């Protein structure tokens, strides 16, 4: 039995911390791809 | 999906009245019940089949299963008779569907 | 083979139909007996 | 939780009806409560018209999709219902009411239940 | 369990393995010997 309400499992990640971390990753990627390129992050493709 | 209510329930003073609200698979949706006396907005009497809002007498109770939702009102007095309505919010179609009303008679 | 229905028909939350209430015979300590077991499974574990 | 309707008492055929409902004790886009409109023609059962949620979602009855429009203004603490092509058959008492939602989980996951209309306004009577 | 119905006592604990009839249980003296360095 499930007591109480049925709820969805989930993770909470702070937006500001993630945004700063990702920006740092972008800067380091630019060091390998160029200062005039565009770096885009996207969802994983379909699969299992 | 149509909510079908009886046109009336006639009871003796103090006898329990059973006001039904049928629809296909009504037991899969929450049914709200409202009580209208004077030509004024109704008061909510049953919330999500089993919850009695604060301020409502213990005479009001109900259940919902299968093809029938039921409002059970025990201890009916002259002060209870009213036109009772069932309402359901259908998330599948994203709208509220209302029944035709049932008039209680003492 | 399991016979399954949705655990909460009423629920309209994102977790709708993810948990199913399944019935099956399974086994007992003695070879000659069977029982009826009701349990909940997640949609991801159960295939129609 | 008080709601108060206002609008014209006399409507000419083909005239657009405008109804404004003022809220007191709650506000939209702050709390998670919504507001809707219901009409009751004289001697008839209640007919649901349309609903607006706290998150700017808007829903209409399938019978009035071509005639009914609703809007919200949270600086005024007002909701406006309009109906085109008013007909004599549209004579009714019009009510606004608060749609109270019981929230137990994450709003992003629609973890709430429709509690019903616990607080109603007094309404206005519109004759076409 | 409750001509009466019964079960074997091991059915409530674990599966039981039958000893091979060819295997004798008579004790045989075992001598213990130290490894080199001991
Ligand atoms: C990640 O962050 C989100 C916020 O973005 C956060 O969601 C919050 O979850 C809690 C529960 O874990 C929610 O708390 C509710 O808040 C309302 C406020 O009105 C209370 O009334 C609720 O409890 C009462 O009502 C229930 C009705 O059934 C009763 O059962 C209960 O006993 C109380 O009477 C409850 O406290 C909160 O509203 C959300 N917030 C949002 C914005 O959705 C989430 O939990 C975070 N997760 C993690 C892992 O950090
Ligand atoms: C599964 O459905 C049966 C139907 O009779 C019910 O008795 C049982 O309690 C349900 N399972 C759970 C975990 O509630
Ligand atoms: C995770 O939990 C800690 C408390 O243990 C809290 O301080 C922190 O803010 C939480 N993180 C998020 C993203 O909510
Ligand atoms: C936060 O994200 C926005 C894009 O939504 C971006 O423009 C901004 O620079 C980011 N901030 C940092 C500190 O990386
Ligand atoms: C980007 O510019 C910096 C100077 O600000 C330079 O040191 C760096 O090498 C440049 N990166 C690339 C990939 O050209
Ligand atoms: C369990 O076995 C009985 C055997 O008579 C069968 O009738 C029943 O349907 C089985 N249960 C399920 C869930 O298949
Ligand atoms: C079955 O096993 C338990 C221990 O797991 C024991 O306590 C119990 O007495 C056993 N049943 C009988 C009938 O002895």
């Amino acid at each position: 039995d499930v007591l109480g309400h049925v709820r969805m499992a989930h993770c909470n990640i702070s937006k500001a911390t993630w945004n700063e971390t990702l920006g740092k990753v972008v800067k380091q990627l630019r060091k390998h791809f160029g200062n005039n390129t565009i770096i885009r992050f996207a969802q994983s493709s379909g699969g299992d | 999906y149509v909510l079908t209510q009886p046109p009336s329930v006639s009871v003796s003073p103090g006898q329990t009245a059973r006001i039904t609200c049928g629809a296909d698979n009504i037991g899969s949706q929450s049914v709200h019940w409202y009580q209208q006396k004077s030509p004024q907005a109704p008061v909510l009497v049953i919330s999500a089949d089993t919850e009695r809002p604060s301020g409502i007498p213990e005479r009001f109770s109900g259940s919902n299963s299968g093809n029938t939702a039921t409002l059970t009102i025990s201890g009916v007095e002259a002060g209870d008779e009213a036109d009772y309505y069932c309402q359901v919010w259908d998330s599948d179609s994203k709208y509220a569907l209302f029944g035709g009303g049932t008039r209680l008679t003492v | 083979t399991l016979q399954c229905t949705n655990y909460a028909p009423k629920l309209r939350s994102m977790m709708r139909g993810e948990i199913k209430n399944c019935s099956f015979n399974m086994t007992t300590e003695l070879r000659d007996k069977k029982q009826k077991v009701y349990s909940l499974f997640y949609r991801l574990d159960v295939v129609q | 939780v008080t709601l108060k309707e206002s609008g014209p008492a006399l409507v000419k055929p083909t005239q657009t009806l405008t109804l404004t409902c003022t809220f007191s004790g709650f506000s939209l886009s702050t709390n998670y409560m919504g507001v809707d409109w219901i009409r009751q023609p004289p001697g008839k059962a209640l007919e649901w018209l349309a609903r607006i949620y706290w998150n700017d979602d808007k829903y209409y009855s399938t019978s009035l999709k071509s005639r009914l429009t609703i809007s919200k203004d949270t600086s005024k603490n007002q909701v406006v219902l309009t109906m085109s092509n008013m007909d004599p058959v549209d004579t009714a008492t019009y009510y606004c009411a608060r749609v109270k939602l019981s929230v137990w989980g994450v709003l992003q996951f629609f973890e709430w239940s429709d509690y019903g209309l616990d607080s109603w306004g007094q309404g206005v009577v519109v004759t076409v | 369990i409750n001509n009466k119905e019964y079960r074997l006592i091991n059915c409530n604990t674990s599966a039981i393995t039958q000893a091979c009839p060819k295997v004798s249980f008579e004790p045989i003296p075992i001598h213990y010997c130290a490894p080199a360095g001991f």
